């Protein structure tokens, strides 16, 4: 068997699945992260409106 | 044998010791025994079958209600009940052309919601009509 | 000798699949007779007519696996 | 370059161990017999995922401010919150291992499973022509060894807690006593409860490494037998699949272990 | 020898999965009509009639399993 | 010799299914008598004979099993 | 020489499983079709269309398997 | 000789189908009966009467099983 | 003979087993489509889309069997 | 000699089958026991009587299989 | 030659067997799946996402048992 | 010395069923228990402990048919 | 030759029923799960943290199958 | 498989790498998230009606 093909079929692979993630695996991620940023902002706002 | 209490908002249909009882339910029609699993349930369009001492039935029109078996005394409630010859077979039949005339004049889903139901009631007034017979 | 001795197996193999066959097809369609029974006893005789009727459908089949298997142990031996 | 299909599968297959009375790294072709024959791949990715999760969350621990929270920081405290809100879920005493235990156990053996996604020959590869290493695998969760080092250790941990709490008449009146009460039934109680509390670490190994060496497995033989056109296509879904079983997989280990200590002290 | 002897197990294995399949289908769909028979009695004349419609779907396989059993056994035998 | 042992096997088999047979669809049928009869009291003697009606037909075909079963095993 | 019997087992093997699929798949799925009949006595047509869609993927396993039963006993043995 | 290593097998899979047989339909049967107990308590001495009456004929065809079982393991040998 | 006869014989096993798996599966799946369409009849598009969505998932590994069946007879055997 | 590989054949598939028998028992008196417990919890002190009480009737038979097992493991071979 | 054309035996054995136990598992998780999504609309997509979620652990299991049965058939025999 | 290869054989039997069995046994009994659940979440703490109870008689026999394939594959071969 | 050949096999048996095993176990308790699910939606965080405790268990023994038959394929060969 | 020295070495990193846990970071990790979430506590407890 041919061993060189194998290993460029991988890096196919590896690009596929990576255009795979960018798009189904990594926003949610950002998602929970960023409304996490926007749960504690609100919480040190309304923390600070006890001031008022 | 077992009471009997059959009653609706306008009066009290039947009230007495029966020796067995066919009612109509919501999945389907149930036969009730003395000292029968106790039980309640809501009931579509249909009727009662009274069967008395001495064998004698009478047919009572259910439009709509609840029956309830928890004690051996049974008891039905009707939003809508007919004595079985305050109604008749051409009151059934006024029905019948009623129902088929709105089967023809409901078009969308809620007229069909509220036509379905007025058919309900013919048909179970056009069943309780031939009952009555026997 | 050598002939015979697989024809008997080839008989309990009709009759173990037919017996498990038309054992439990009738177990679930007179469990639901019996079902029906206790709701309305009342027509617990047109239901069993019912069950007479579809019965004899259930066991078509596995009687003639059983008679064939009858046929191989005590007319082919 | 005479690379037969099963030859490949084979090395991908092999790994690469030390003998400690020789003190050499072994070929691979012909395996010694001695239990002191340590497997350096197992050893040196374990621990290098490990410390990659100590100095994460240790970079953020040495600098944890109470205001606004960072990007980078929220990304810990998440997990942090998952770990303690299965730990609150499931565990009422007051004992400081369990939380910690939960999250090490959670997060290192995520990192191993993760392990598993990477190209088959990639690290391997760059191991034997660079390095020289006649050997190589790179998940470390795909080999017993570890997978029954975290068990056992786990059993040890059952047994300290069920001790601890009950005391000495306790765990002998649970170990005799159940299923069936009766002193009469006392002789076969003993063989159930050791057997179901034997199983319980035995079950945790078994089930870890079941899936990662049969996972790593599967990219091998893709590799290994079948024209790169279809490697492509058969990998990619392959790939896909596994980042649900490595997360599960992780989770289920850290869930099993609160379990199996709270049944131990509660 | 064994080309006479083994059809006869070869038509055993037949007539015994044909006759668990056909038993074992016709009782469960049996059964769902025997309860349905006995919540809405007023329409048996109406579900038996469905019932009969599906049935012969059930046989259509188990009869070319049966047929072939018979013609194993006593046309090739 | 390798006759008898053989006789003794297809008698097992035999004699194996029918006890699966006979057992299951007892089960099944008897489970259906209990609730039946958990639900109409009065009705337990009634639903008990419909329950041995229908029982005679399910011994039906395993007790033709059984005793083919004894015979492989004993009269030949 | 002996070889041909073990193909009329192979075929039995194959159309005998086929047959069980195809008994009861089709009996669980036309049950259902009943039992759903049975509590709304309307929209049977469309609810029958349904049955056939659904029932034509069931049993197309088991017709592959028994025209290659056919095959093997007929063509091939 | 072969006579003793293959009539021990022969028990082993007789009683071995008999143990699957009794407790999964002592499994069902019991089954509904604790259900029964958790409608209701006050039949549990009545429903567990009618259980020894049913688990009776449930138990009839696995003891000849059994009984085969034994005598073959232990009297043919 | 025991090459071919063989090749023949794991086949069988191949397709009929898929032949189980890929009929009962979709039974099991058709009849609560169907249970689904009788309470919901205006549901009936978007139940059925659904079901070919789960129906791919249940079909697709048996269709590997199958096809590797056919392979084993003609490319193989 | 060809004595043990029979023997432990015999006792492996007699256990395997009890210990498909007993789990698949218990498996479904003790699921009917939980939703009982679900349903009516205060009474499960008397569910689990009765529980035990069909528990030991249900695993009577296969507990035979389990010590012919070992008696021909550990005894015959 | 006898010792690779078994192994095809082999692996149609452990693939057909995996076929069966994915198929019937798929089967009555999307069945559950239809049920509820013909009980709640806007449940159609949450349930189909779990319906995805533990699928992949029903496959987990058979798919390496079919990937072995391939190996054993293009790297082993 | 060919000893050595049933014995793999019979421990491969005897944790096979034992995994059929010990795997079934829990589903079936840990479904009701989520059933349970599902109607009753303040209790889950409860039924977790009646869950754990019945699950080790679920695992009486199956862990013995894996500790004794367990010895025979490796003590005894 | 066949010493080798039938370590295959006894690998194929264990995980072909360790397959079986785990698909129909999971399958069964994740359409508890999923009617769970769809009966109170906005409970399925706590569900799905009971799904995989329970899941664990099922799973538990068909892995130590699995590893053992892998055990018997790539470590004895 | 193998019976191999792996184990006890894996189990060395494995209660060092709990060790650790316990000592540097858990501590300070629990102790800052939830002085955040006391101050918001408190935030909820400020609360000119009164």
């Amino acid at each position: 068997m041919n061993l060189n093909a194998t290993i460029l079929g991988q890096a196919i692979a590896f690009v596929l699945f990576v255009l795979f993630c960018m798009k189904y695996v990594w926003p949610p991620l950002m998602a929970a992260i960023e409304k996490r940023q926007k749960e504690i902002a609100d919480g040190l706002a309304s923390a600070e409106r006890a001031h008022k | 044998t077992y009471h009997l209490d059959v009653v609706s908002a306008e009066q009290q249909m039947f009230s007495g010791l029966v020796e067995k009882i066919q009612v109509t339910g919501s999945e389907g029609e149930l036969g009730i025994y003395p000292g029968h699993a106790p039980l309640l349930t809501a009931i579509k369009p249909g009727m009662i079958r009274i069967v008395k001492q001495h064998g004698h039935e009478e047919f009572i029109y259910l439009s709509g209600g609840i029956l309830e078996v928890q004690p051996g005394n049974v008891t039905v409630l009707a939003d809508t009940a007919i004595r079985g010859q305050d109604l008749d077979e051409a009151r059934a039949m006024e029905a019948k052309r009623k129902a088929e005339e709105h089967i023809s004049s409901s078009h969308g889903d809620v007229d069909y919601a509220q036509a379905s139901a007025e058919l309900a009631k013919a048909i179970a007034q056009l069943r309780v009509i031939e009952l009555t017979k026997k | 000798n050598l002939n015979m001795d697989l024809l008997y197996m080839a008989a309990a193999v009709m009759m173990g699949l037919a017996a498990i066959g038309a054992a439990i097809g009738i177990g679930i369609l007179g469990g639901k007779f019996l079902e029906g029974a206790a709701r309305q006893p009342d027509l617990i005789p047109l239901l069993r007519t019912q069950f007479f009727i579809v019965m004899g459908l259930v066991d078509a089949i596995p009687m003639i696996a059983v008679g064939l298997g009858l046929y191989v142990m005590f007319a082919v031996a | 370059e005479n690379m037969t299909p099963q030859d490949y599968i084979g090395h991908h297959l092999n790994n690469l161990q030390l003998d400690l009375r020789t003190f050499s790294l072994v070929d691979p072709q012909n395996p010694p017999a001695t239990f002191w024959t340590i497997n350096i791949d197992s050893m040196f990715f374990s621990v290098v995922l490990g410390l990659l999760f100590l100095v994460l969350f240790r970079s953020v621990a040495k600098k944890a401010t109470s205001g606004v929270p960072g990007k980078f920081q929220t990304a810990i405290e998440l997990v942090i919150g998952f770990v303690n809100g299965s730990v609150k879920d499931m565990y009422h005493g007051k004992s400081k291992l369990i939380a910690p235990l939960a999250l090490t156990i959670f997060v290192w053996v995520f990192l191993m499973n993760l392990m598993d996604l990477l190209p088959i020959d990639l690290l391997p590869y760059i191991a034997e022509h660079v390095l020289g290493l006649p050997a190589l695998r790179v998940v470390p969760s795909a080999d017993v060894n570890v997978t029954l080092s975290m068990a056992l250790g786990v059993f040890i941990l059952i047994l300290f807690y069920s001790i601890k709490m009950k005391g000495i008449g306790g765990f002998t009146k649970e170990l005799t006593l159940q299923p069936f009460n009766h002193w009469a039934f006392i002789p076969v109680n003993l063989i159930l409860e050791g057997v179901s509390l034997l199983s319980k670490p035995v079950s945790l190994g078994l089930r870890l490494f079941g899936n990662m060496y049969a996972g790593e497995l599967i990219f091998i033989l893709i590799a290994g037998l079948l024209p790169w056109w279809s490697q492509w296509i058969l990998n990619v879904p392959w790939a896909i699949f596994h980042i649900l079983i490595i997360t599960l997989q992780a989770f289920i280990f850290m869930v099993l272990t609160i379990v199996y200590l709270s049944m131990a002290s509660e």
